[PDB]
């Protein structure tokens, strides 16, 4: 019927390729896409250890396959490839707490600027940003000798680890201009902590439930 | 009662329902023609809008028959063809609501069974076999009347069906009521499980978690409430009416009151046609995106 | 590199059953269609069967339909041909032929070694060879002519004619696919031309490496038929 | 570092300075002539009938 | 330092003065005597489906029938455009590809992206499966564009503000083109494959010589990042699409911008630029989910292609000018005739 033997066999090959691509897409749909971001050596390598231009790390936890993509070392215009990560399930933004008292302009100021740019851009208008505050032990060690007023002159609190950490977390979360649609998950880690993967698991579970609600015509 | 409910209020309310639903479902189908079939939910919504549009097309025949202004030989066509088609569309819409509820349950709760019924790959086959099953079930209701009118001025539909026709009408209506009730129970349990999963989902976060929970719970509650108030009275009043039109153990006053109740409840079920676009299609992301890009 | 090793041949009593096997290596057997082709000790015009990639479509010859069966096993990369109630006409050498199908592909490019199986004692388009034995001299140009019952040109502009060369003691190799395209590894001395019904294969500067029997095959219709075979001598 | 980059930029600008530039009235005329000459061989500019259209 | 800067400023002023002196007329006022092309009504003839993510690049084959495309799902699909059949499907090691090329002979395909690596896959393998033939590495930025220059060598542009001509057989950078101060986002090889124009994020394009390796010319006038570039069919001119809603046609001989294609109703970026066979029509893909066909000689918008529901990332025209293939972020390809 209008098709020759070779044409029909080529159509069959195309159908087989369609089936293979559908299977691959179904397999990739359930994978948790994570975008790892940070201002530098804030602890992205440390997070990757316990969990070229783009570094892909695939790991399975509690029957979920996470693919974390690290864009460190790209050194090019970030605005030219962030749209590639529009469909990324969650963004792990790592901030070095001990970098509050360091400078390159304060290092924490640059980290906050990067967080504001990533969170408030058009491509991540609804993508959840789980935030890690690494080097909490170093921050507690150097918070008694180096007051937070160096980085945050408006900090009216005392030189206590809990108060300073809460203030820094609140300042980072206040950069979100879409709090109604985007949720920021804040976690504190020091080194080789096994709770980081559990916190990421819970955050991505909530994100996956919300996305399933959206895709079912229910949210 | 007579000549004021059946002939005056029922046609007016039905033509209001028609002027709403016909336009709403025409726009919805025009938008869905451009919506890609990316998932089972999309094709279920397309089947639902098709059924709603066919119900809207059926409505003018009913409103012209009940009003009593049309030809005396048009009520036969209304009950023989248009009414059966309307019931077919209503029940395929009900079972597709049940299928949507099951798909949402499987996608959200993430059960442990090997594979889901209404699986997306076979969802098209499921939809076509559901359509064929309902059409074959109600086809004798069209092809087994085959009886003369014998009263042009007053047409009683059950009086123009054969003995086998009457028996099949009774059995078919009974099993439509049964299939609706089991679909409603499945929908209730599926949506209750979905709500329980949602309320157990976000436990630590706030602000956004509250908004997500409120929106999802409001959508689920609106769906179940509309389904209830649009279908439950009809299928609690249909069986007494079905045995009223088929048995002589009912008095004239009881027959009339049951006919009025059935007519009003079917009016509610018909208004569900115009309610459907704002509860199901609007929440669909591709449908809303395509509709909002027109202007 | 690419290899299709056949096994399972031998002597079979009439009415018996035999399972010929073809082990594939050096190529992605899963994505390749596989044909079973029969070379009689005298004719060699018979194509037995064909299985598509993934076993989606399976075709048999009219002589073997309902009698033979062809199957494939991709994980072990093997092609099986099970034959029941064998007849004396099945005494021949069987080849498993690699055949991929896409736009610009080269089907029937590689043929297996083949196994000899000896059995004890109308609507199909036919391809005819204009000659059987052609006395040739190296360094000259030789034209092999073939004719077809029906036009091989299709509505898509493709003429599905294949020219194969079978050397003495060697399996046939694809020279020309689709009547105009040179197969990989075939020297440019071979050219193909046609007008839909009559076709000519021209060889320029003939050598001793292309002396054998030349076969023409059609792929327009599912029952694949071969030519009588033009043999070149000296 | 800065001196070398400045020298390289100056050399590049000097190399780009001594080039033969034709008038815009000439380049535009040449482009228009090329467009007119190949106008009859443009399926997009002049739609091809479905008989000779391979995408119908 | 200061003296070198002053000399560079003087050289730039001399360049501007020469360009002004050689600009005796303008293309718009020269092509005022030719009849307009009318209304171009292109209806989508083919619709290719099967990509599971946003399509970022496509490239037509020289036979005007094969069409390679790359998606962010990690798939490089080669289509038979005539029958909408998937000739090939290549899984990629990195799913962040944003460019793809089709070899003029058709024996090879290319891809690249955030992995900073250009992967060349052989299509005519004897094993019958498309396996990666070469893995060119050395770029420190994302591979934004790549164009084949015969089978043995290929021209690529990266996000580290550099382009590179690579010898595929040896895998080494035969030539490195440096001088862009912004990330190069597009490439275009001349019909004779001796010169090529590359537009970068520095709001500038550069005409480079493949053999010499030196920057032949520099073109400026765009107000934002240039994302698309394409030679005129004659090869003496090219067109650039930039982030600001305007295309610009420059001429190599005049070293000036001949035409500007912009509309007040458009405020979105331009992702792709291509010409027709005769060069009369300039087709530009925009971020408004629609493509615009302008009269290149008259700067009038000849028509609109409005079949894509998402951003039209990639666009191409066949070598015979028969059809135009536009791939968008909606994971669909559309072939218009
Ligand atoms: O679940 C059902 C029930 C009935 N039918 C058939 O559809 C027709 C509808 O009749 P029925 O459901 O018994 O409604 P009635 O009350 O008999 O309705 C008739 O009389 C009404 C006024 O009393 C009019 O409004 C209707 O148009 C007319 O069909 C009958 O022939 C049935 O055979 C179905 O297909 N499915």
């Amino acid at each position: 019927c209008t098709l020759s033997a070779e044409d029909k066999a080529a159509v069959e090959r195309s159908k087989m390729i369609d089936r293979n691509l559908r299977e691959d897409g179904e397999k990739a749909a359930r994978e948790v896409k994570l975008l790892l971001l940070g201002a530098g050596e804030s602890g992205k390598s440390t997070i990757v250890k316990q969990m070229t231009g783009i570094v892909e790390t695939h790991f399975t936890f509690k029957d979920l396959h996470f693919k974390m993509f690290d864009v460190g070392g790209q050194r090019s215009e970030r605005k030219k490839w962030i749209h590639c990560f529009e469909g990324v399930t969650a963004i792990i933004f790592c901030v070095a707490l001990s970098d509050y008292d360091l400078v390159l302009m304060n290092r924490m100021h640059e980290s906050m600027k990067l967080f504001d740019s990533i969170c408030n851009n058009k491509w991540f208008t609804d993508t959840s940003i789980i935030l890690f505050l690494n080097k909490k032990d170093l921050f507690e060690e150097k918070i008694k000798k180096s007051p937070l007023t160096i980085c945050y002159p408006e900090y009216a609190g005392s030189n206590t680890y809990e108060e300073a950490a809460a203030y820094i977390q609140c300042q980072f979360e206040d950069l979100n201009k879409r709090k109604d649609t985007k949720e920021i998950y804040t976690h504190f880690t020091c080194a080789t902590d096994t709770k980081n993967v559990q916190f990421v698991f819970d955050a991505v579970t909530d994100v996956i439930i919300k996305n399933n609600l959206k895709d079912c015509g229910l949210f | 009662q007579n000549l004021l409910i059946t002939q005056q209020i029922i046609p007016v309310l039905y033509c209001m329902v028609f002027i709403a639903g016909i336009l709403l479902n025409g726009v919805s189908g025009w938008i869905f023609f451009y919506v890609p079939s990316s998932k089972s939910f999309i094709i279920y919504l397309k089947n639902i809008v098709i059924a709603d549009f066919v119900m809207s097309l059926t409505f003018p025949f009913k409103i012209l028959g009940d009003s009593g202004l049309g030809p005396w030989q048009l009520n036969v066509f209304v009950c023989r063809v248009s009414a059966v088609l309307f019931y077919v569309n209503m029940y395929v819409s009900i079972v597709f609501f049940g299928l949507i509820s099951f798909d949402r349950y499987y996608k959200i709760v993430k059960p442990l069974w090997t594979s889901f019924i209404q699986s997306v790959s076979y969802s098209k086959l499921l939809s076509v076999i559901v359509w064929m099953l309902m059409l074959l079930l109600a086809v004798p209701n069209i092809i087994l009347t085959n009886q003369s009118v014998r009263e042009v001025t007053q047409i009683k539909c059950i009086e123009l069906k054969s003995e086998l026709g009457r028996k099949w009408h009774k059995a078919s209506n009974y099993i439509f009521v049964a299939i609706f009730w089991i679909v409603f129970l499945l929908l209730i349990v599926f949506y209750t499980a979905i709500t329980k999963k949602i309320f157990k989902s976000h436990l630590k976060s706030s602000r956004n978690s509250t908004s997500v929970k409120k929106k999802s719970s409001r959508n689920i509650f609106s769906i179940v409430f509309v389904f209830f108030v649009c279908f439950v009275p009809y299928h609690i009043a249909r069986i007494p009416y079905t045995k009223s039109q088929t048995e002589a153990h009912y008095s004239c006053q009881s027959k009339e009151i049951l006919r009025y109740m059935k007519e009003f409840t079917l009016l509610l079920s018909a208004a569900n046609v115009c309610l459907d676009p704002i509860i199901y299609f609007f929440l669909c992301q591709p449908f809303r995106e395509i509709l909002c890009k027109k202007l | 590199d690419v290899q299709l090793v056949e096994s399972g041949g031998g002597l079979v009593q009439p009415g018996g059953s035999r399972k010929l096997s073809c082990s594939a290596s050096g190529f992605a057997f899963s994505s390749f269609g596989m044909h079973w082709v029969r070379q009689a000790p005298e004719k060699g015009l018979e194509w037995v069967a064909y299985i598509s990639s993934g076993s989606g479509t399976i075709y048999y010859a009219d002589t073997v339909k309902g009698r033979f069966t062809i199957s494939r096993d991709d994980p072990k990369n093997t092609l099986f041909l099970q034959m029941t109630s064998l007849r004396s006409e099945d005494t021949a050498m069987y080849y498993c032929v690699r055949s991929i199908y896409y736009y610009g592909s080269s089907p029937f490019d590689f043929w297996g070694q083949g196994t000899t199986l000896t059995v004890s004692s109308g609507s199909d388009i036919v391809m005819t060879q204009a000659t059987s034995s052609v006395p040739v001299t190296p360094g000259e140009s030789v034209s092999i002519s073939c004719r077809s019952s029906k036009s091989l040109l299709h509505s898509n502009g493709n003429t599905y004619l294949y020219w194969f060369l079978q050397r003495p003691g060697q399996s046939p190799q694809l020279l020309i696919y689709r009547m105009s395209n040179l197969a990989s590894g075939v020297p440019d001395r071979f050219s193909g031309s046609g007008s839909g019904t009559a076709f000519t294969l021209t060889i320029s500067r003939l050598e001793a490496e292309d002396v054998g029997v030349y076969y023409c095959m059609q792929h327009l219709e599912y029952p694949l038929t071969f030519g009588a075979g033009t043999k070149l001598e000296l | 570092a800065s001196i070398a980059q400045a020298r390289k930029l100056v050399e590049q600008l000097k190399m780009e300075a001594n080039i033969d530039r034709i008038k815009v009235s000439k380049a535009a005329a040449d482009l228009m002539a090329y467009c007119e000459a190949h106008a009859k061989e443009d399926p997009l500019l002049t739609p091809v009938p479905a008989s000779e259209n391979p995408f119908r | 330092l200061d003296q070198l800067r002053q000399e560079a400023e003087q050289l730039k002023n001399q360049i501007r003065d020469a360009r002004k002196a050689c600009a005796d007329a303008t293309l718009s006022q020269i092509t005022n005597n030719i009849d307009p092309v009318g209304r171009i009504q292109m209806r989508t003839r083919r619709t290719l489906r099967g990509h599971l993510a946003k399509i970022y690049a496509m490239h037509w084959g020289t036979d005007s029938r094969l069409l390679v495309s790359a998606s962010q799902d990690g798939k490089l699909i080669i289509w038979d455009s005539y029958t909408t059949n998937k000739v090939h499907a290549i899984p990629l090691r990195s799913s962040w590809v944003m460019t793809c090329a089709y070899a003029p002979s058709g024996n090879y395909v290319a891809c690249g992206g955030l992995d900073n690596i250009c992967s060349i896959y052989n299509l005519k393998t004897r094993e019958g499966n498309v396996r990666v033939s070469r893995e060119l590495a050395g770029h420190t930025g994302y591979l934004s564009c790549c164009r084949f220059l015969d089978d043995n060598q290929i021209v690529t542009s990266s996000g580290d503000t550099t382009c590179a001509l690579w010898d595929i057989e040896t895998g080494q950078q035969t030539t490195t083109f440096t001088g862009h101060t912004g990330d190069v986002m597009s490439l275009s090889l001349a019909p004779d494959t001796r010169l090529f124009v590359s537009g970068a994020c520095d709001a500038s394009a550069k005409l480079w010589d493949v053999r010499e390796g030196m920057c032949r010319q520099t073109f400026t006038g765009h107000e934002s990042d240039i994302n698309a570039i394409c030679f005129f069919p004659n090869g003496n001119a090219f067109a650039t699409g930039s982030d600001d809603a305007t295309c610009r046609l420059f001429d190599l001989r005049a070293d000036q911008e001949l035409m500007t294609y912009s509309h007040d109703n458009i405020i979105c970026g331009i992702t792709s630029v291509s010409f027709s066979k005769s060069g009369r029509l300039l087709l530009a893909g925009y971020d408004d989910f629609n493509c615009n066909v302008w009269d290149a000689l008259k700067a009038d918008r000849a028509g609109v292609l409005a079949g894509h529901d998402n951003r039209v990332s990639c666009l191409g025209v066949t070598d015979d000018g028969m059809a135009v293939a536009t791939g968008s972020w909606d994971s669909f390809l559309k072939i218009w005739n």
